[PDB]
């Protein structure tokens, strides 16, 4: 049902924590 | 022994945010409230919205979370910014259902947490080094 909506909702931003330090640790 | 670990850890964060009060699982716990206070502010708003979306009633009510939780996962991608973000919401669950009734606990939601993050995600934890990873992965 809506489950997708709000697990798509966490994932980005998980992956947009995950993207920003992976940057910061890049460096 | 990791389900501990982590149990802790968990419990311990989601029992500070809801209540306001307070080795390596020690540092662990830093990082959480460094970061996953950070979520929660940066995305109050949208937890918010996803919170009143579960129609979650009770300390018990979890199921529906639980099933959130899984399909983050499910894609085959596991990062600490899902993990985290998953604790984080925990956090921000945690703090409202004490809005709703401060005798509840957050037992049975730490518990939640952790039985997808680690019964569902143990390889992967374990290949990271567990939480030692975890410190690791945020130091500043």
């Amino acid at each position: 049902a809506s489950t997708k909506k709000l697990s798509e909702c966490l994932k980005r931003i998980g992956d947009e924590l995950d993207s920003n330090m992976e940057l910061q640790r890049m460096i | 022994s990791l389900y501990r670990q982590s149990l802790e850890i968990i419990s311990r964060y989601l029992r500070e945010q809801a209540t306001g009060a307070k080795a390596t699982s020690r540092k662990a716990l830093e990082t959480l409230r460094r970061v996953g206070d950070g979520v929660q502010r940066n995305h109050e708003t949208a937890f918010q919205g996803m919170l009143r979306k579960l129609d979650i009633k009770n300390e018990d009510d979890v199921k529906s979370l639980s099933r959130v939780m899984i399909h983050v996962f499910s894609d085959g991608v596991t990062n600490w910014g899902r993990i985290v973000t998953l604790i984080s919401f925990g956090a921000f669950v945690a703090k409202h259902l004490k809005t709703i009734n401060q005798e509840s606990c957050i037992e049975p939601l730490a518990e939640s947490i952790t039985d997808v993050l680690v019964r569902t995600k143990r390889d992967w934890l374990v290949k990271q080094r567990g939480w030692d990873g975890f410190v690791e992965f945020f130091h500043v």
